[PDB]
DNA sequence: TTCTTATAAATAGTT
DNA sequence: AAACTATTTATAAGA
DNA sequence: TCTTATAAATAGTT
DNA sequence: AAACTATTTATAAGA
DNA sequence: TTCTTATAAATAGTT
DNA sequence: AACTATTTATAAGA
């Protein structure tokens, strides 16, 4: 971007608003190529601020799902503190 | 003079009572019969003896209610995740099953 | 990247797994990113070729899918082929 | 008090909840004396006529009721018929 | 008593004792004719300096302690504390 | 078998411990089999005449026990009254 | 019958349920004849595919639960990984 | 004891 | 559920 | 231990 | 709902 | 909401 | 993995 942006909340609403359109979309796009190119399912749920729902998934969302909670054994989970660690390392 | 139903829940209570303990216990010379064989078997965070099925059976008895995000007994805060996660799929079937009988009519 | 790629699959078994770690990574940093800026909860399931659970939420994953499950209202449901059309029209 | 009374259920609904509010109050205070008089820890469990619980414990009460589940000697154990028997006796 | 006593841990061990057994009688009666009187369900555990226990309940105790693991909803919980501040207001 | 056998108490100590090792073996491999075949959640109990305990459970005894307390609808309850009529109609 | 089956999960759900209405009879019929003949407690819990019970046992279910959860010895403890093995070594 | 066999009992397939 | 059978499986005895 | 003078709890009522 | 007080009850100190 | 583009961020192919 | 040359994303202002 013209400027480098930290990540902490945004404040001003406008600009919030306009931020979370652009990036939303930014993200589904990197959903989709991964779904491609390394032959993968994604389901990805976003809840705004004022809690509208945008949703994406590679295939039948209710199945992905269903396959998550059927899942059994460990497996990566990370959260946005998990995230946060893992950036400060590197 | 109790039912062997509410005899059996008294007795599971009782063991959950013991297991609570033992997993908060920091004092080495505790006088609780049952502390030291209790945290022997919890010290079983060895991942692998004993049986770690007899353990979380108990503390799914205990995960049913225990509500502070920050249990110490074992496997109690991943037993809250997968009852979420069973309750998540439940809901999932249920709207499957609705689609369907909208689509079939 | 040294050199840009088509959206398709990749056939080779040791690049389609790094380009899976990778790109992986490079999505929930993304995702993490989305969900601090503009302050929304996100859901993020993946399931790899061979299907393994790889799995990111900003809270709670299955407070965010029971959330999901709750909505009853229309909202912005995105699957690969409409991310294809918006991507064409540009 | 004013008249003698004798131990029998109290069958006016009035006397009965006012008695048992009065008489509470009574038997925990007597057991707070005890407790500290003679440095003991106390657990009492009462079940009013309508199924309401009160409690009183000098120390955390799941302590006490750890220890006397696991209390392996025999001891003192009175019921009400016991009780009866005793100032019968006198 | 021939003599107000302070409430207070009585530190000779003999006199501790005496005044014990004396005063754990009592509460137990008071526990007696508060059921009877009342209607209620009471339990009292109780253990000395030397960890000896002393019970009473005016009905079966596994029964009256399987009911109390049981209750999920708001009850009075006193403690010494609580008995104090109700002391002093008066 | 060689012999049709009557449905009565084995009398003889011998003849029934040898009946009872076999049957439990045939017993439980029914019961491995109808889990599998029509995928299902069993639990077998067996206290044998010398009061020993034998058990089977296709995964987890505990957890069917669980799921068998909190189940609170009208279900299929048979005991060897109910088992002998069908028989019997048969 | 007509034919061996093997011991692998029926997909169809209409053969499933067949097989499954039959089976428990002849599990629940083994159990009764094994309690009789050999004068033991039997207790027998079946979920089937969908989750609805099924019980069996030759006295009041409660007994069998409280004497199992009591029972505190080695005991033989068999679940369809073992006894597949045991199966499979011959 | 463990290990056959002859048979009784169960069940798959099909109505 | 309830009929058939034809086969297979379980198991009382015999080895 | 069993008493006794004296403190404390409390029934009826206000 | 708490207050009064005439009684009844509990119990401290001492045999 | 778009668009423009300077600049930051991600990442394909290389070591 | 670790490193870069290059592609892709996007922040700010119009
Ligand atoms: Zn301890
Ligand atoms: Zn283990
Ligand atoms: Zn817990």
């Amino acid at each position: 971007g013209r400027k480098k942006i930290q990540i902490t909340r945004i404040m001003d609403e406008r600009n919030r608003q306009v931020t979370f359109t652009k990036r939303k979309f930014g993200l589904m796009k990197k959903a989709y190529e991964l779904s491609v190119l390394c032959d993968c399912e994604i389901a990805l749920i976003i809840f705004n601020s004022s809690n509208k729902l945008f949703q994406y998934a590679s295939t039948d969302m209710d199945k992905v799902l269903l396959k998550y909670t059927e899942y059994n054994e460990p497996h990566e989970s990370r959260t946005n503190s998990d995230i946060v660690e893992a950036l400060n390392k590197k | 003079h109790m039912s062997p139903g509410d005899s059996r829940r008294l007795s599971i209570q009782r063991c959950i009572q013991s297991l609570v303990h033992a997993c908060q216990c920091r004092n080495a010379n505790c006088s609780l019969p049952s502390c030291q064989k209790m945290k022997r078997v919890v010290q079983h965070t060895k991942g692998c003896c004993p049986i770690c099925k007899q353990l979380i059976a108990l503390c799914c008895y205990h995960a049913k209610h225990c509500q502070e995000n920050k249990c110490p007994v074992p496997f109690c805060l991943n037993i809250k995740q997968k009852l979420r996660q069973q309750q998540l799929q439940h809901r999932l079937q249920q709207a499957q099953m609705l689609r369907r009988r909208m689509a079939s009519m």
